[PDB]
């Protein structure tokens, strides 16, 4: 059974950088890609960042472009979502998924994490 | 499974006038025979047109919140003229069903209805040890029927504990708004016996759940109606008892 | 090679004999584990007899396999693997035993005491298995009251169909050294036929 | 007595044997069978029955009816497929829950062709064109339209015909493939892209869905009966 | 020796088997059989023999000859039947003690028709008419003449013919019925009412009796051999 | 039951028997066999395949490729053979490591003929003549040319034909010979001598080599299956 442990969540500040990670069990991370999907309170399944382990070819969503950084580790079978310069709109319960690969689409994936809640706290 | 594409609009209005009834079907063609069998006679009193004619159940509103609907046979048609009578005056009874489900909308509405006929459709209550459980009356909601939910039949569990996606094993048709307006399901008698008692045992089970949501253009009709016309086919009953008039 | 027209499918069969119905259930699986014993002492719980109602519904393996269908007819072949052993840590002795297995047809008197008249059954079959030989085997044909066995029954009257009850005791009498035994029953549904399939039970029972 | 010799194998019990044993109830009148519609002869027959694929098994949409609803939203023409699927039966969580897959988890091999049928569920007036693509085993997932375009693909028109049927052929190294996750024998990819785009008249809802179906063919066969039942 | 293999089931004893064993007394002259009248071939044959029903098993009349005497007394024309009987074999204390019932307590099912014969035992001069009624399975007991009149009934005239024969047909849900008390499969009712009344000339005793008989037909069969013998 | 009698030998296990036992996997689709080139029918066939003899198993040349290189050096015409070989299979360390010998170490006897083929591997220009000699079983090793000359010998010319084939016949006392060292049945000798000498033109290297091959014939057979496998 393939397991993805969504780790790196919490309530940081507006502009407060927060990295994310997922331990990929059950398969060779290279055969798959890996991405991120956020969903705001009562909203929809929306994409953020995803890259393929083999080609390491980046792809971000238009609204998140720049501030977010995705990076894979083939040694520890983990992904690193460097959500830097956060904004009050980035307050959406995140999720990670291994892809076939490769890009941020509707669903287009299969293995889904439990869900980590990140809240871009602002004064 | 039902990958057909008749025409798309309307061509030919050809009415089915059996006995006293009249239907005026969208067309005639595009019908599914359950398992490839036509309702035949036991190889008895055969009423024919007397019992064999079209009866229409109550019309129900399909809405953007609807979870589904379900009925039982002969159960629903227990309050239908001669077929309602012959059901209580006999200890026996076997019958076929021409479930003709109609649903009209405009070229502006979108969605998809899957009419599923589940033979021996017992409803949700995970007590394997003690099934049937829910009272005779609840299990039998007559002509008004019962409804699925998001006696409690869960929609994705087809209201029996099995994933909806596999429902496609039972005879069915998909009333897809952009194509078909009508659904025709001929269900032959299916039970462990040659003939049985209708009052107690439910042969089939018509279950119409929404596969696609309902979306209407800007402002239009907030809801669309679905109608179920059912008819007893090649039926027989043995043997009149003190025509115990009610 | 590469092709995606829309034809029927492509070619014709390609050998599918080991997948067929008869061959799908040709395997006999465990259905229950009955525990008897030959005590010298008055143990009323384990008291010689062991009663078990013949039902597939107890185990999982053979249960889910039968659930892909609604109706079935099947010649039920049963085998009994009996195994014994001493309970007490004593160099006590015992003579090779005999057990009496009883296939009691559905709707008959279920034995209570191992002393009652219903344990003599002038009509009901019995099997005297001497320990230390090839396991006992009987064939019970389609004993259904209907034209088919209904796995899922919709309507009112879960007793299912009732395939009867099995009762076993030690035929040999009270020996000072208490020996416990376990009877494993297997079911092979030969000559099986099925009708109207449903989606498989996804979850646990 | 007739000179007989007991060879090895006597008094053993082979669970999968086939022997004639004593019949416990002599002369018992067995109730004759009636032609109840729907008699099944072999398991492969239940596979040739189209079954809806739960494509969107997302965090919230899995184990809910939404897993069957692939929604064509209002997003930019990015050659990012709307949906991609691995032609690897038990080695992919989507093809597994289908009646087809349910038959495959009881064998070790699988051969023949398979057919994916897409049914559009949008307004009659709505029109557009999509490209359903297939990439044979071992090939990398087609991530661009241009990429997917080169291989076996069908250009499915929404405007005209509502249902597309793409029969995936038998382009396999081994005469018999693994139902398990193997690189020596790995499926391939079935993906859909925006050939054109979605065109809706007036103010009709801009988001509709598409359902998917899967089944086997006459040449589809299986072998080595195995199981997986837990407690 | 000829290579033979001992399979499971060897050395066991099936009480209901059928094997050829050694004959203890070789060449023993068996006394030839003679055609003694009354050879029986099957049990169903003993059922097709009319046997008197003990209708009145009342507190004092049961286990005495009076249980067989149904007396038509001098009482008001109340549509209260003179006698009513449940067509439920072992699920009714009256049909049980008949030779017919005695055959049914050795099986689980019973099929076919049955025939109730009523023999009037009153003065030749005495006349009148009665209505023997039948109410098929599941129907409520006919408690009024009018009620009983609607269903299958025979209008038996005392004045003319002394014996009435009402053959109860096969109006059954299951192809095979329960000999036990079941609501899924419950018999029905056979009841008699005063069509007219009893007319006696001069000073002839105003109270006579009627006997009842029951038997099976050619289509009557049974199955699943069981027992019930106590100590 | 049919009167049968258990004779001696029941319940024993003969490793080399041949009995029909139960098949663990009924109806299992066995993958059909394809004509893969090189099907073998019998072991004697692998023997009729010429295999290079490692003649020079000297202290340093053994277990190295040099064991296959018989070098004709620049030495005096001494009737001392260049090479001599014992026609005694497992009773001589040279014929043993050949595919031929590898078949013989699995039996007790060997019959028929054998063929030794010598291939010269020197300059085209180089010429000369050699005498390949055979001395039947029991005879003393031919140590002089004159001695070897008297018996069955071939006068192999280097100048003309590069390869010599000398078929050793079946001159044996017993119809079946020992593969072991026995004096009752001992092979014989195959030896080569300088008929003439080696003549090389210009300054071409004065030392070349010759390879040897050995195989069986159609009449070559073996018996009594034995083994020799250690740990």
């Amino acid at each position: 059974q393939v397991q993805l442990q969504e780790s790196g969540g919490g309530s940081v500040q507006a502009g407060g950088s927060l990295t994310l990670s997922c331990a990929a069990s059950g398969y060779a991370v290279s055969r798959y890609s890996m991405g991120w999907f956020r969903q705001a309170p009562g909203k929809e399944n929306e994409g953020v960042a995803a890259i393929d382990s083999s080609g390491v070819g980046t792809t971000y969503a238009d609204s998140v472009k720049g501030r977010f950084t995705i990076s894979r580790d083939n040694a520890k079978d983990t992904v690193y979502l460097r959500m830097n310069s956060l904004k009050p709109e980035d307050t959406a319960i995140y999720y990670c998924a291994s892809g076939f690969g490769l890009s941020l689409s509707r669903y287009t994936y299969a293995y889904w994490g439990q869900g980590t809640q990140v809240t871009v706290s602002s004064h | 499974s039902p990958n057909i594409e008749a025409c798309g609009y309307s061509d030919r209005v050809l009415q089915l006038t059996l006995g006293n009834s009249t239907i005026t079907t969208q067309e005639a063609a595009n019908s599914v025979v359950a398992y490839g069998r036509w309702p035949e006679y036991l190889r008895p009193t055969e009423p024919d047109v007397a019992a064999c004619r079209f009866y229409t159940l109550d019309t129900v509103s399909w809405t953007k919140e609807s979870r589904g609907w379900w009925w039982k046979l002969p159960d629903a048609l227990r309050d239908m003229g001669l077929f309602g009578q012959n059901m209580y005056y006999h200890y026996l009874g076997r019958s076929g069903y021409t479930v003709h489900v109609q649903c009209n909308a405009s070229k502006f509405h979108q969605g998809a209805l899957g009419v599923f006929a589940v033979p021996e459709m017992c409803l949700a209550g995970d007590s394997n040890t003690t099934t049937m459980h829910t009272s005779y009356q609840n299990a039998n909601p007559g002509e008004k029927g019962g409804t699925f939910t998001g006696f409690c039949p869960v929609d994705y569990l087809l209201g029996n504990g099995t994933l909806l996606g596999n429902a496609f094993v039972f005879p069915h048709q998909i009333i897809n708004l952009r194509t078909n307006n009508c659904a025709t399901l001929v269900l032959p008698y299916v039970n462990s016996l040659s003939i049985d008692s209708m009052v107690k045992h439910n042969n089939w089970g018509i279950a119409i759940l929404p596969l696609a949501p309902l979306n209407f253009a800007s402002e239009s009709s907030p809801e669309i109606p679905i109608t179920l016309t059912i008819a007893p086919m090649c039926c027989e009953f043995n043997g009149l008892r003190n025509i115990t008039l009610p | 090679p590469s092709d995606t027209v829309q034809t029927r499918h492509v070619v014709q069969h390609r050998s599918r004999s080991e997948s067929s119905i008869e061959s799908f259930f040709a395997r006999g699986a465990c259905v229950t584990i009955m525990t008897v014993d030959n005590p010298a002492s008055t143990t009323n719980k384990d008291k010689l007899f062991a009663v078990w109602k013949i039902t597939y519904k107890d185990t999982v393996q053979l249960r889910r396999k039968l659930e892909f269908f609604t109706y079935s007819r099947f010649d039920m072949e049963l085998t009994f693997v009996v195994t014994a052993n001493f309970t007490e840590t004593n160099n006590g002795h015992a003579l090779n035993q005999v057990y009496q297995i009883m296939y009691v047809p559905p709707g008959a008197p279920v034995p209570e005491k191992w002393d009652d008249y219903t344990w003599q059954t002038s009509s009901n079959p019995s099997i005297f298995y001497t320990y230390g030989t090839a396991p006992a085997r009987i064939s019970v044909p389609y004993v259904g009251i209907s034209n088919a066995y209904s796995h899922f029954y919709d309507g009112f009257s879960a007793s299912l169909n009732d395939f009867g009850i099995l009762a076993v005791r030690v035929v040999n009498d009270h020996n000072p050294t208490k020996v416990t035994s376990k009877i494993r029953v297997y079911l092979k549904p030969k000559h099986i036929r099925v009708w109207c399939p449903r989606p498989p039970r996804a979850v646990a029972y | 007595g007739l000179p007989v010799m007991n060879t090895p194998g006597s008094n053993q019990y082979l669970t999968a044997d086939n022997f004639q044993s004593p019949c416990a109830l002599p002369e018992f009148d067995v109730t004759p069978p009636i032609d109840i519609p729907g008699e099944v002869k072999n398991m492969m027959e239940l596979a040739e029955i189209d079954t809806m694929i739960p494509f969107d098994l997302s965090a919230t949409k899995k184990n809910t009816m939404e897993m069957y609803r692939v929604r064509l939203s209002d997003k930019p023409h990015t050659d990012d497929p709307i949906l991609c699927l691995s032609l690897s039966p038990a080695s992919d969580p989507r093809l597994s829950h289908t009646m087809l897959g349910e038959i495959l988890n009881y064998y070790t091999h699988w051969a023949g062709s398979l057919k994916f049928t897409f049914l559009f569920c949008g307004s009659m007036m709505a029109t557009g064109k999509l490209l359903v693509s297939y990439a044979p085993p071992g090939a990398d997932p087609p991530k661009k339209r241009k990429e997917a375009m080169l291989g076996t693909h069908v250009i499915w028109d929404i405007g005209l015909q509502s249902s597309c049927t793409m029969v995936v052929p038998w382009i396999s190294n081994t005469t018999y493939r693994q139902t398990i996750d193997d690189s020596f024998t790995e499926g391939g990819y079935i993906s859909v892209f925006y050939q054109t785009r979605i065109v809706v008249p007036l103010s009709t809802p801009r988001e509709m869905d598409i359902l998917g179906f899967v089944s086997a063919c006459n040449d589809f066969s299986v072998r080595l009966l195995r199981d997986t039942t837990h407690i």
